[PDB]
């Protein structure tokens, strides 16, 4: 099976550089062009460049030429992209995608086949002057159907995973998208709707995991 | 990845003895250090294994049993013991391998009028077998005449409520108990310490 | 440089409706245009390649047409699993992606269930108070959330976050967070959340006293 495995998320300060990896499996990595496409949060897809390993054919976009470079190691079946002179606007998810093989037609003209049939899972690159910080978890307590939740406040960088009751409680849970505050730190809310009869009976614990900071917090949301 | 011990120890209230709660712990990594380093426990006795050697050990399944008894009944949560709790409510096996953990809960399970929500089985025709639970509400025949499903003279409801009051003595105060049982079977061990 | 536009920018249609979105290139890009689908939180997926060719594993309700500068993408019967943003992409010369078209499911109007949460004692010890208002399972997405502190409208201290359309009931949920200092929190009493939504016969206010 074709699989494009990308490197883990990266956090960088403005001006620094980042090197991302895209390991290919399940196909002849040498003969297929691999494109690099990025996507700012909530923004459109943006093509950056392509590179074919066996050919050495390389083409960058005008916006990233001079600060970008795409190489490959055919032995490791891995394509590398390196973006330099990073700025806050480079904060995005960077995908590697495999295109079809280019061809010649009846008259001898070279045609590319740059439709992306296989994508990697993407690598998040956060560029910010903020330093890595773990979240503080505060209970959102209830007073028919009741609502309770947790406040994941003042953490950096994204993301955070929030589960309820060690993974058991999943129905009625709404983990909201994070928002970037002016302090440069993220804040997030996770809520769940439960029956008011169960407000007593069941114990409700939210489990917050911030892998960037190796911070795991288990907070119980009890009615005050 | 991390075993859900906090769901058991730090729950808002515990079960009654007769309907003791059991949590099946599986496919996770357990750090018993959060338990054997705390000074919050009035009773921490382990049988067949030391708590210190638990963090480098592996078991197939681990069970966490929960209930609330009164203080002078905590000694009954031990192998080969007798009493209303051991005989009619919660019995440990004689070859029991695990830990008995208890702490006072007068601040949580006692009310000014009295917390009558915690119950225990007062009458039973036979003694419980190890790790057996009876949530029945059948009328008990304490005499010759049959009850036939209705309460009456020498025909009693089997369960009785602890009257947990904050002004009670320590032996009559509520105590929260967690019994960890460690099961090692001819199967892949799935609950492992660090 | 080749420019690629998409119309409409956003779209709402009921289940089973025929949906057609367009894509326009600034130059003749022949048939070298592909269509991608990106569900929320996932990577893009190729559905139509070279204007008309459906890719393997993609349902037959998806189609594509166009040549030269004008191209079209059609969903014959909109399904709830088709909530996503759809991009077109040319490759006649280099690669240029489109701005994208957000496709949503038009559902019956559903009013929100509103909840307000006071600041926790743990956070008040930190010197900061955060009041959180929750709007649960509502459609359409547009809703006004007004923070009223002693019936005084609060501005500049609020932040909002909306979930994506749910997999089952096709609804939205909204979280608003009012962050104050402990000093500013203790100089006021009534903290309220006023919510206006099409599914409500009148604004609903959830409040608490400090
Ligand atoms: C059971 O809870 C205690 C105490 O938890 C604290 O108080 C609760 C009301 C809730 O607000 C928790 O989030 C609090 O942490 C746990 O003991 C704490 O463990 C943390 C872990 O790092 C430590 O920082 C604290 O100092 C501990 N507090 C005390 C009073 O000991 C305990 O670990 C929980 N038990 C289990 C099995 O998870």
């Amino acid at each position: 099976q074709v699989q494009l495995q990308q490197s883990g998320a990266e956090v960088k300060k403005p001006g620094a550089s980042v090197k991302l990896s895209c390991k290919a499996s399940g196909y002849t990595f040498s003969v297929f062009p691999i494109h690099w496409v990025r996507q700012a949060p909530g923004q459109r897809l943006e093509w950056m460049g392509w590179h074919n390993a066996g050919d050495g054919d390389t083409k960058y976009s005008q916006k990233f030429q001079g600060r970008v470079t795409i190489i490959s190691d055919t032995s490791a079946s891995t394509a590398y992209m390196e973006l330099s002179s990073l700025k806050s606007e480079d904060t995005a998810v960077y995908y590697c995608a495999r295109a079809a093989r280019p061809y010649y037609d009846r008259r001898g003209y070279f045609f590319r086949a740059d439709y992306f049939q296989h994508w990697g899972q993407g690598t998040l690159v956060t560029v910010s002057s903020a330093s890595t910080k773990g979240p503080s978890v505060f209970p959102l307590a209830p007073s028919g159907t009741a609502a309770l939740g947790c406040l994941v406040k003042d953490y950096f960088p994204e993301p955070v995973t929030v589960s309820w009751n060690s993974g058991a409680l999943t129905s009625g849970v709404h983990t909201f998208p994070a928002v970037l505050q002016s302090s440069g730190l993220y804040s997030l809310s996770s809520v769940v709707t439960v029956p008011s009869s169960s407000l007593g009976t069941q114990t409700y614990i939210c489990n917050v995991n911030h892998k960037p900071s190796n911070t795991k917090v288990d907070k119980r949301v009890e009615p005050k | 990845n991390l075993c859900p011990f906090g769901e058991v120890f730090n729950a808002t209230r515990f079960a009654s003895v007769y309907a003791w709660n059991r949590k099946r712990i599986s496919n996770c990594v357990a750090d018993y250090s959060v338990l054997y380093n705390s000074a919050s426990f009035s009773t921490f006795k382990c049988y067949g294994v030391s708590p210190t050697k638990l963090n480098d050990l592996c078991f197939t399944n681990v069970y966490a049993d929960s209930f609330v008894i009164r203080g002078d009944e905590v000694r009954q949560i031990a192998p080969g013991q007798t009493g209303k709790i051991a005989d009619y409510n919660y019995k440990l096996p004689d070859d029991f391998t695990g830990c008995v953990i208890a702490w006072n809960s007068n601040n949580l399970d006692s009310k000014v009028g009295g917390n009558y929500n915690y119950l225990y089985r007062l009458f039973r025709k036979s003694n419980l077998k190890p790790f057996e639970r009876d949530i029945s509400t059948e009328i008990y025949q304490a005499g010759s005449t049959p009850c036939n499903g209705v309460e009456g003279f020498n025909c009693y409801f089997p369960l009785q409520s602890y009257g947990f009051q904050p002004t009670n003595g320590v032996g009559y105060q509520p105590y929260r108990v967690v019994v960890l049982s460690f099961e090692l079977l001819h199967a892949p061990a799935t609950v492992c310490g660090p | 440089d080749i420019q690629v536009t998409q119309s409409p920018s956003s779209l709402s249609a009921s289940v089973g409706d025929r949906v057609t979105i367009t894509c326009q290139a600034s130059q003749d890009i022949k048939n070298s245009l592909n269509w991608y689908q990106q569900k929320p939180g996932k990577a893009p997926k190729l559905l139509i390649s070279d204007a008309s060719n459906l890719e393997t594993g993609v349902p037959s309700r998806f189609s594509g047409n166009g040549s030269g500068t004008d191209f079209t993408f059609t969903i014959s019967s909109l399904q709830p699993e088709d909530i996503a943003t759809y991009y077109c992409q040319q490759y006649d010369n280099l690669i240029t992606f489109g701005p994208g078209t957000k496709v949503e499911i038009k559902r019956t109007v559903a009013a929100p269930s509103v909840f307000i949460f006071p600041p926790s004692d743990e956070q008040l010890k930190s010197g900061t108070a955060s009041v959180v208002c929750l709007l649960n399972n509502f459609y359409p997405r547009e809703a006004k959330v007004q923070w009223k502190v002693d019936n005084a409208l609060q501005s500049g201290n609020s932040q909002e976050s909306v979930t994506e359309q749910d997999s089952k009931d096709s609804t939205y949920s909204l979280s608003s967070t009012l962050t104050l200092s402990k000093a500013d929190y203790e100089k006021h009493k009534v903290y309220a959340c006023e919510v206006t939504h099409q599914g409500l016969s009148s604004p609903v206010t959830k409040s608490f006293n400090r």
